[PDB]
């Protein structure tokens, strides 16, 4: 496994922004609660090379699709409700550490497809303003969604 | 350590918190210890930016009083909020849709770093005023007592009634004030207005409310002066208006348009606390 000794699977997270400064919040599959687009990394793979994949395989955009605008130092770590800790599968996984990356959409909103995949994690996606991921994301998602997009807010608004 | 700012807007200090990039919740019992001066801040109302409820707006923000309680009057602090997002870089817009306790509006930073509202379309109806009159006229013949005296009279969501004096420290305002703000004629009260014209785009004013009396500033009661001294003719456009809490610029283009009222915001310090 990837996981580490603490329990914290590596991540990798996705704010794809426009050209309006809005950002992409997606539905996950046949439920109720949105988030950005994140996704564990693989063995022998970087942070990058995680990201470009998982990219397109739950929102189906491509390399020349989005364009990299920035992206966090280091790792930020959530940990899960432990009433969803999986204990008997071992080594368990008590939570994420996620370095999370900043993309501009280059191409049209057409060039989304959350179907690229057998297995799609997301059946839906809009627009939001650039605060609202703050308040609706899941409770134990929201200390990082803080960072992530104070972090971020300067390159966003520094474009038109 | 929790950051904020101390700001002042229409005669009245705010403490603003960036509560967008920054994990505080605000019980009664913590704003209680924040409006003290010397356990806390000291303030007289709390200003709290909080992200969106609605993906199509840009902020949320809250007013609580020093007693800890919201606080839901219409286009408060409206000044300072536009202008604390912009300096603390939580947004570079200039067209700021944010929603309140009491809706949600459009604010406007001119470039001159000045805070535009949309305030609605001034009302002479004198059924939604509400006010005791056959029909709608330029200005009213009312009997204060004693004195005879003549009024234009408008809603803007409130009752106003306004009267040209010429000059604003020339004003009985303590005598005749209450007489008006408790006539008759006004069922839900009025607040009446002292208007005296300098010229016909600047103009001194002092506004006696409809049950706290005179105040700094009086957002509605400027612009209903500026939206009769229209209607009847008296007054161009646009508008400076004076009053004790300081200076506000107002723009009509007269029935069928919506009142734009401007005012500024001054950004007064930069703050520590740890709670
Ligand atoms: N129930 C629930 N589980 C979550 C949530 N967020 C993360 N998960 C956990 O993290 C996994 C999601 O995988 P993800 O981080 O998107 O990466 P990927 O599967 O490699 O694409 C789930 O299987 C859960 O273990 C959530 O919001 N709700
Ligand atoms: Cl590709
Ligand atoms: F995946
Ligand atoms: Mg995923
Ligand atoms: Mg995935
Ligand atoms: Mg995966």
């Amino acid at each position: 496994s990837m996981i580490d000794d603490d329990g914290y699977r590596p991540n990798v997270g996705i704010v794809i922004c426009n050209r309006q400064g809005q950002v992409m919040w997606a539905r996950r599959f046949g439920q109720h609660s949105w988030q950005f687009p994140q996704g564990g990394i693989n063995p022998g793979e970087s942070a990058e090379q995680a990201m470009y994949r998982e990219l397109f395989e739950e929102v189906g955009l491509s390399r020349k699709d989005v364009r990299i605008l920035a992206s966090t130092r280091n790792w930020l770590r959530y940990k899960l409700p432990k009433r969803l800790v999986r204990w008997d599968t071992k080594p368990v996984c008590i939570g994420q550490k996620q370095k999370w990356f900043l993309l501009q959409l280059v191409s049209g909103d057409a060039e989304i497809n959350m179907q690229t995949s057998s297995t799609p994690e997301f059946d839906g996606w809009r627009w939001v303003s650039y605060w609202y991921p703050v308040r609706q994301v899941v409770s134990f998602k929201r200390d990082v969604y803080r960072r992530v997009m104070k972090e971020f807010a300067s390159v966003v608004m520094s474009l038109a | 350590s929790m950051q904020f700012s101390k700001m002042h807007g229409l005669g009245n200090d705010f403490m603003v918190v960036d509560a967008v990039t920054q994990n505080v919740f605000f019980s009664p019992e913590l704003i209680r210890r924040l409006a003290d001066a010397h356990l806390g801040v000291g303030f007289d109302q709390l200003l709290v930016v909080e992200p969106p409820y609605d993906p199509e707006l840009d902020f949320h923000y809250r007013i609580f009083n020093a007693d800890g309680s919201e606080v839901a009057q219409c286009g408060n602090g409206a000044r300072c909020f536009a202008r604390f997002v912009r300096l603390k870089g939580l947004t570079n817009k200039r067209d700021i849709r944010v929603s309140t306790a009491n809706g949600r509006m459009v604010l406007t930073v001119t470039d001159d770093d000045l805070v535009r509202v949309n305030m609605g379309e001034p009302n002479f109806e004198p059924s939604a005023v509400p006010f005791r009159a056959n029909k709608a006229e330029k200005t009213y013949i009312m009997r204060a007592a004693e004195q005879t005296i003549l009024c234009g009279v408008v809603s803007m969501g409130n009752p106003h009634c306004v009267i040209q004096v010429d000059d604003v420290d020339t004003a009985a305002v303590e005598t005749l004030g209450p007489v008006l703000e408790s006539h008759e004629r006004f069922p839900e009260r009025a607040n009446i207005g002292f208007m005296q014209v300098v010229k016909r785009e600047h103009i001194r004013l002092r506004v006696y409310e409809r049950g706290a009396g005179e105040t700094q500033a009086c957002g509605s009661g400027a612009c209903a002066a500026v939206a009769v001294g229209i209607q009847q003719g008296l007054l161009a456009e646009e508008v400076r208006v004076e009053l004790p809490g300081g200076r506000l610029d107002i723009a009509w283009k007269g029935p069928g348009h919506p009142l734009y009222m401007t005012g500024p915001a001054v950004h007064v310090a930069d703050g520590f606390i740890h709670l």
